[PDB]
C-alpha cells in the first residue's frame, strides 16, 4: 500500500526495497483547481447552442434497434455563430413518455475525425468560423451518434456535422456570465490553470510593485511565464510554480533526512537548519563524531545530524641550508610499500 | 628502491618500496675553515656537512648519516674568511684535517 | 601559468525536465522507467567521484602555517600575496590581496555557476534571476569541495615552507640565507660578500 | 567561464521546439483533446525530450 | 569493469522504444499490413536503429 512517506519512494520507483544513497522526490496532486483568463481588451457578446435527441422504441425487437431517433439544434438543422462568444451542450430527453422508460438505452457521442472534442469545445479555444449543421456537406468532419442496450450491442444512429477554419476571433466559454461588459478573471495566492495571453500552465499569482516600463509579458528563455501586467494601470504580477522537487537521503530502509527549499517541515522529520544556500530538515541530534555517507561539502551521518568535513594532517620540514646551528638529520629507517 | 610489476583485469599493478625515517639526530655544523684570518677553506659539493662533537671534527652527508673523516681532498680556497667560521691557526691544522 | 583542476557538479530532474510537472506525464513515463533512471545515477557518480580526488590533495600543515607572516620575509615586499588574518568572523584565513583583483573581473559576470542561493527562488515579489529560472526546469548546481577557506589553508602552508629550514623542531631560517641554499645548486658561490 | 555557460544556455532552450505535435505546452495539449488522443501527441515530446 | 558493462546494456535496451510506427517488430508489421504500405513503417523504424 502506497500510504507512508518512505512507502510513498518504492511506490514511486517501481521497486521493492532501496539502496542506500541520495534519491529524488516530488509527490505530484491530482485535484480540481480555478481557472484564470486574461485577454486583449474586447466587448462582450454570447450565444447559446443545444443539441436534442429524442427517440422511441418497440417496434419488433427492443436490443435490436430503436425505432426512430430524431436530431435538431435549437430546433432547426443549420445554426452558425456571428458573435464573438459560444458555448455548445449535449442534452437527451427521458421524459419523452413520462415515464422514464429510458432507463435501459444508453446514448452518447463517439469521437470522430475532427482533431478536438464535443465535450471541451467550451474551453478557451478559438477558431474563426464554425456552422454546426445536422447534414451532410462537402469537406466536413462529424461525430457519430450511438445507442446500446445495457452495453450488450453497439450500433450507430446518426452523426453531427462540424466545419471551421482557423483564426482568432470566436472563443469559446465554459457558461454565459450576465450582467458583464468585459469577461475577465483572475484567481490569486494559490495554485490556478491561467490563460494569459495564449500562455498555459499551472502555479501562484501575486501581486507586487516593481518600476519597468516596456512589455506586458517577461517570458524565460525556454517558453514559460514569469510575469505579465495590467495594462490599464502601471501594477505586475509574479508567477512561479507551485510544487519545488527536493532531495531525500535513504538508510537502513528509512529515510534520514532531506534537503528542501522550502522553510517548513517536510516528510515527517521535525528539526529545520539554515544552510548558507538551502534549507536542511531532520529529526536526529548533535552529538554523533561519526560519518556514513558524503555530500558536497558536509557528511550526513547515522542518525541526521551534519558533520563539517575536515583536512587531512600532514608536516614536512623543508631542505637544510649552509648555517652554522644545529641541524636534524635522519638516522634510522624502515620501509612501506605502495600500490 | 625498486618496484615490483603485476598483471590485472586489462592493466597493470605496480608495487613501489620507498625509505621513511624513524629517529633524528642533533648535529652541531659549522660553515667553514678560516685559517690565519685571510685564507678559508669550505666544502666544494654542497652535500657535506662539516660538524665537530666534543672536539672531535667530522664529515658525513645530509640524507642520510654516515660519519667519516675528512680528507684534504674535499676543501677549495674560499678566500677573505667569512665572519662565521672556526678559527685556528696554520701550526694546528692537522687536528681538523 | 594558469591550470584547471576542477569543473562544477550539475545534478538534473527527470520527470522535471521532461514535463513541467504535470501529473499526467507520470502515468505515461512508467513505460519508460529504465530510460532515466539511468541518468540521474550516472550523474551523480561522477559528481561523488571529483570530490574523492579534489579533497585527497588539499591537505594542511599547521606549523609551517604560522610562518607565512610579512615579517619573516627578510626585504622582499610579497604582502599582496600572503593571506589576510583577521575578517571578524569565524575564519581561519581568507583570500589572499591578488585573488579579490582575479574574481572581480570574471566571475561576477558567470551569474549562473556559482554560488547560487536556493531560498529565494521560492518567495516571488520579484521577476525571476537567470539562476532561478532554471530551478524550476530541475537543473541544480551543487556547492564545490573547494571553498574560500581550504584553498588559503593549502596555499599558505606551501608558501610558508620556503623560510622552514633544517633545522630544530620550530627554527626558522631568514629568507635572505633561503636562496643562498638554492643557488649553490647551480653553481658554487666564491664571492664571501653577498 | 563563457564554455562553461553556454553548454547550460544550450540545453535548456531545446524545450521551445515543438516537435511533430500540435504545440510545444502540455496543458495545451490536454486542453483540447480528449484522453485517448493526447497520448499520441504527449509521446513525441518525450521522446525528443 | 562497471562502465563497460554500463554501455553495452543501453545499447542493446533502445531495440524496445517503437518509433512512430504500429510496432516495434518487423514481423507483425508485414503480418498485418501488405507490400505497398509496410515500406513507409519499417523505414521509420530503420532510420531510428
Ligand atoms: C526595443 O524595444 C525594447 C522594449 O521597449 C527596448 O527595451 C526597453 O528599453 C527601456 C529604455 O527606456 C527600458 O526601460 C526601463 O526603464 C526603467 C525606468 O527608469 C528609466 O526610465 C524612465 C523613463 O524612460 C526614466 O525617466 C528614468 O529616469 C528617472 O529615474 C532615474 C532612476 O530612478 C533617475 O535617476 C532619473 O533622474 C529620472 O528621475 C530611467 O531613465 C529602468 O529602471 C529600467 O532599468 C533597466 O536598466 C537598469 C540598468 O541596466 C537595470 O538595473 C534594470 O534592471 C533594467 O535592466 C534590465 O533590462 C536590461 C535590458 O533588457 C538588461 O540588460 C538588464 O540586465 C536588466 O535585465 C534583467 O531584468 C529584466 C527585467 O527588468 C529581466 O527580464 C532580465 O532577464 C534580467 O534579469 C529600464 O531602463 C526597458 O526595460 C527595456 N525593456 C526591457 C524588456 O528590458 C529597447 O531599448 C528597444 N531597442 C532599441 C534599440 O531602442
Ligand atoms: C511595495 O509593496 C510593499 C508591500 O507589498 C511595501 O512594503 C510596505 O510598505 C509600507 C509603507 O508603504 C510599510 O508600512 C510601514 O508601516 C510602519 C508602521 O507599521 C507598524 O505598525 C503597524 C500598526 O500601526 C503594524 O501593523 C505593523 O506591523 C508595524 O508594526 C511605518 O512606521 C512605516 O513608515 C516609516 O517609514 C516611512 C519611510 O520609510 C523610509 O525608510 C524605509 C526604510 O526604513 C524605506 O524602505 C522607505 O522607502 C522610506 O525611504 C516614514 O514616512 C514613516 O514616518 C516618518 O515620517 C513621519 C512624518 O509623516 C515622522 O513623524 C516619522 O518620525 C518618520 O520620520 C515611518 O518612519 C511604513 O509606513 C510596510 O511595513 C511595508 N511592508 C513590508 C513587508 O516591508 C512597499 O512599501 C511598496 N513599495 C516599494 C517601493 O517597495
Ligand atoms: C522560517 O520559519 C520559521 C518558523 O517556523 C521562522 O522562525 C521564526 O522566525 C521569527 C522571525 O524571524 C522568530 O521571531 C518570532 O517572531 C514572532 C512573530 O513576530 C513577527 O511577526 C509579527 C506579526 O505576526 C510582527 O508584528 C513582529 O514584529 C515580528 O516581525 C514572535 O511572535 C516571536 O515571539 C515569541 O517569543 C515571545 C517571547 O520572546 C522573548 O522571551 C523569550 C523568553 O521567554 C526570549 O528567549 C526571547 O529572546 C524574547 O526576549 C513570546 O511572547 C511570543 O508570543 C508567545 O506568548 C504570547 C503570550 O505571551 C502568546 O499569546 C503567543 O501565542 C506565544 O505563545 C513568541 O512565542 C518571535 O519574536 C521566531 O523565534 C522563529 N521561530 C523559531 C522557532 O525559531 C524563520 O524565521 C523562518 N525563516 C526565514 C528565513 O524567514
Ligand atoms: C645547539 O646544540 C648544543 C648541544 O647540542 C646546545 O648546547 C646546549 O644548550 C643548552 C640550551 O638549551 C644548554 O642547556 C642549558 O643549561 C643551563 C645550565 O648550564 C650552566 O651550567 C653548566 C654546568 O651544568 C655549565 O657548563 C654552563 O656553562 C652553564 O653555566 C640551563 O640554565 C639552561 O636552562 C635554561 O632554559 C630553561 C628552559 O626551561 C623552559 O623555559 C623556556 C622559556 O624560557 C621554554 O621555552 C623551554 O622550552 C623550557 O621548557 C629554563 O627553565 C632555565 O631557567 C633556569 O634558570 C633561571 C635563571 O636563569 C631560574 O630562574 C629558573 O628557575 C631555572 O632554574 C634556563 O633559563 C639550559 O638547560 C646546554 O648546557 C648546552 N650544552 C652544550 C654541551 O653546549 C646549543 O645551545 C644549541 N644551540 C642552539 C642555537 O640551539
Ligand atoms: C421525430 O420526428 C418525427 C417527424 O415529425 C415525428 O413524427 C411525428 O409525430 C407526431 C406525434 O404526434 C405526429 O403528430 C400527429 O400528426 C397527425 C397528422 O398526421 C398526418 O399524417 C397521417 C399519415 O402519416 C402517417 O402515415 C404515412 C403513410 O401514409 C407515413 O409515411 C407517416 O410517417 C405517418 O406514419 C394522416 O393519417 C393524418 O390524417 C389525419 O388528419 C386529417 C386532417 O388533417 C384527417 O382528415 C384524417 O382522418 C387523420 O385524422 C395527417 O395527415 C395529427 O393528426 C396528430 O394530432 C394529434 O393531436 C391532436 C390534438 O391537436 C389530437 O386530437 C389527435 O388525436 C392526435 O393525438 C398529431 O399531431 C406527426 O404526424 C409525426 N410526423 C409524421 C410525418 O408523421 C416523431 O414523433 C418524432 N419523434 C418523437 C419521439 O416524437
Ligand atoms: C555526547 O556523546 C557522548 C558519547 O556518545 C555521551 O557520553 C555518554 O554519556 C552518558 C550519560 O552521561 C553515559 O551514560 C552513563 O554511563 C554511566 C557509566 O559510564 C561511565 O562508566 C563506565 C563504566 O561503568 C560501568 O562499570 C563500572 C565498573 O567498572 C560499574 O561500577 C558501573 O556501574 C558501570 O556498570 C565507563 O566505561 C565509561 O567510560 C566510557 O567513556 C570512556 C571515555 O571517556 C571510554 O574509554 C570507556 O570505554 C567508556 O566508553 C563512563 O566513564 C552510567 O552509570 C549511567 O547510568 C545512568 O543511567 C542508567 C539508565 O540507563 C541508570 O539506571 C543509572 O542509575 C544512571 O543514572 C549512564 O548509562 C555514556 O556512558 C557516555 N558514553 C561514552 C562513550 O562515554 C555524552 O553524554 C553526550 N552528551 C554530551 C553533552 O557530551
Ligand atoms: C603577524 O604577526 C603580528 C604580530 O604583531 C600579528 O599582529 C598581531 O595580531 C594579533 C592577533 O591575535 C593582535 O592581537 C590582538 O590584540 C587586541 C588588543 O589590542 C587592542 O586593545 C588594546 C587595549 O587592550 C588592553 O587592555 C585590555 C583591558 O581593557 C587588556 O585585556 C589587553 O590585554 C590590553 O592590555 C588597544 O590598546 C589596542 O590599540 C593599539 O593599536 C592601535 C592601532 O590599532 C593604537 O592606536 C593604540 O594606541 C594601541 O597601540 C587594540 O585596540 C585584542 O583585542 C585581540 O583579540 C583579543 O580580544 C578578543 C576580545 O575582543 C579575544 O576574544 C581574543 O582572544 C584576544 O584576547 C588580539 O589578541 C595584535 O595586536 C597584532 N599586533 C600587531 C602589531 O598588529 C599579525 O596578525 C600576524 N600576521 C598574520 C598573517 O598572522
Ligand atoms: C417490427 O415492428 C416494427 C413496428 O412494429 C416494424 O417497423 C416499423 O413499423 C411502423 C409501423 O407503425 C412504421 O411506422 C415504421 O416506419 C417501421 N420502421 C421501419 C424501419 O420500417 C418492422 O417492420 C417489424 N419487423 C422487423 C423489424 O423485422
Amino acid at each position: 500500500y502506497c500510504d507512508s512517506p518512505f512507502e510513498k519512494l518504492q511506490c514511486e520507483h517501481l521497486q521493492f526495497g532501496l539502496q542506500d544513497g541520495f534519491y529524488s522526490a516530488n509527490f505530484l496532486d491530482d485535484n480540481v483547481l480555478p481557472e484564470t483568463y486574461v485577454a486583449l481588451p474586447i466587448y462582450y457578446q454570447h450565444t447559446d447552442i443545444n443539441f436534442t435527441a429524442t427517440a422511441s422504441f418497440g417496434g419488433s425487437c427492443y436490443v435490436c434497434k430503436p425505432h426512430q431517433v430524431n436530431i435538431s439544434l435549437n430546433g432547426n438543422t443549420s445554426v452558425c455563430v456571428r458573435t464573438s462568444h459560444f458555448s455548445i451542450r449535449y442534452i437527451y430527453n427521458r421524459v419523452k413518455s413520462g415515464s422514464p422508460g429510458d432507463s435501459s438505452w444508453h446514448i452518447y457521442l463517439k469521437s470522430g475525425t475532427c482533431p478536438f472534442s464535443f465535450s471541451k469545445l467550451n474551453n478557451f479555444q478559438k477558431f474563426k468560423t464554425i456552422c454546426f449543421s445536422t447534414v451532410e456537406v462537402p469537406g466536413s468532419c462529424n461525430f457519430p451518434l450511438e445507442a446500446t442496450w445495457h452495453y450488450t450491442s453497439y450500433t450507430i444512429v446518426g452523426a453531427l456535422y462540424v466545419t471551421w477554419s482557423e483564426g482568432n476571433s470566436i472563443t469559446g466559454v465554459p457558461y454565459p456570465v450576465s450582467g458583464i461588459r468585459e469577461f475577465s478573471n483572475l484567481v490569486l495566492n494559490n495554485c490556478t490553470k491561467y490563460n494569459i495571453y495564449d500562455y498555459v500552465g499551472t502555479g501562484i499569482i501575486r501581486s507586487s510593485n516593481q518600476s519597468l516600463a516596456g512589455g506586458i509579458t517577461y517570458v524565460s528563455n525556454s517558453g514559460n511565464l514569469l510575469g505579465f501586467k495590467n495594462v490599464s494601470t502601471g501594477n505586475i504580477f509574479i508567477v512561479t510554480p507551485c510544487n519545488q522537487p527536493d532531495q531525500v537521503a535513504v538508510y537502513q530502509q528509512s529515510i534520514i533526512g532531506a534537503m528542501t527549499a522550502v522553510n517548513e517541515s517536510r516528510y515527517g522529520l521535525q528539526n529545520l537548519l539554515q544552510l548558507p544556500n538551502f534549507y536542511y530538515v531532520s529529526n536526529g541530534g548533535n552529538n554523533c563524531t561519526t560519518a556514513v555517507m558524503t555530500y558536497s561539502n558536509f557528511g550526513i551521518c547515522a542518525d541526521g545530524s551534519l558533520i563539517p568535513v575536515r583536512p587531512r594532517n600532514s608536516s614536512d620540514n623543508g631542505i637544510s641550508a649552509i648555517i652554522t646551528a644545529n641541524l636534524s638529520i635522519p638516522s634510522n629507517w624502515t620501509t612501506s610499500v605502495q600500490v | 628502491i625498486f618496484s615490483i610489476v603485476n598483471s590485472a583485469p586489462d592493466g597493470l599493478l605496480f608495487l613501489h618500496t620507498v625509505l621513511l625515517p624513524t629517529d633524528y639526530k642533533n648535529v652541531k655544523a659549522w660553515s667553514g675553515i678560516c685559517v690565519d684570518g685571510i685564507y678559508g677553506y669550505v666544502l666544494r659539493q654542497p652535500n657535506l656537512v662539516l660538524y665537530s662533537d666534543n672536539g672531535v671534527f667530522r664529515v658525513t652527508s645530509r640524507v642520510m648519516f654516515q660519519p667519516r673523516l675528512p680528507v684534504l681532498s674535499d676543501f677549495v680556497q674560499i678566500y677573505n674568511c667569512n665572519v662565521t667560521f672556526v678559527n685556528i691557526s696554520r701550526v694546528e691544522l692537522h687536528t681538523v684535517i | 601559468e594558469y591550470l584547471q583542476i576542477t569543473s562544477t557538479p550539475i545534478v538534473v530532474d527527470c520527470a522535471t525536465y521532461v514535463c513541467n510537472g504535470n501529473p499526467r506525464c507520470k502515468n505515461l513515463l512508467k513505460q519508460y522507467t529504465s530510460a532515466c533512471k539511468t541518468i540521474e545515477d550516472a550523474l551523480r557518480l561522477s559528481a561523488h567521484l571529483e570530490t574523492n580526488d579534489v579533497s585527497s590533495m588539499l591537505t594542511f600543515d599547521s606549523n609551517a602555517f604560522s610562518l607565512a607572516n610579512v615579517t619573516s620575509f627578510g626585504d622582499y615586499n610579497l604582502s599582496s600575496v600572503l593571506p589576510q588574518r583577521n575578517i571578524r568572523s569565524s575564519r581561519i584565513a581568507g583570500r589572499s590581496a591578488l585573488e579579490d583583483l582575479l574574481f572581480s573581473k570574471v566571475v561576477t559576470s558567470g551569474l549562473g555557476t556559482v554560488d547560487v542561493d536556493y531560498k529565494s527562488c521560492t518567495k516571488g515579489l520579484s521577476i525571476a534571476d537567470l539562476a532561478c529560472a532554471q530551478y524550476y526546469n530541475g537543473i541544480m548546481v551543487l556547492p564545490g569541495v573547494a571553498d574560500a577557506e581550504r584553498m588559503a589553508m593549502y596555499t599558505g602552508s606551501l608558501i610558508g615552507g620556503m623560510v622552514l629550514g633544517g633545522l630544530t623542531s620550530a627554527a626558522a631560517i631568514p629568507f635572505s640565507l633561503a636562496l643562498q641554499a638554492r643557488l649553490n645548486y647551480v653553481a658554487l658561490q666564491t664571492d664571501v660578500l653577498q | 567561464v563563457n564554455q562553461q555557460g553556454s553548454a547550460l544556455n544550450h540545453l535548456t532552450s531545446q524545450l521551445r521546439h515543438n516537435f511533430q505535435a500540435i504545440s510545444n505546452s502540455i496543458q495545451a495539449i490536454y486542453d483540447r483533446l480528449d484522453s485517448i488522443q493526447a497520448d499520441q501527441q504527449v509521446d513525441r515530446l518525450i521522446t525528443g525530450r
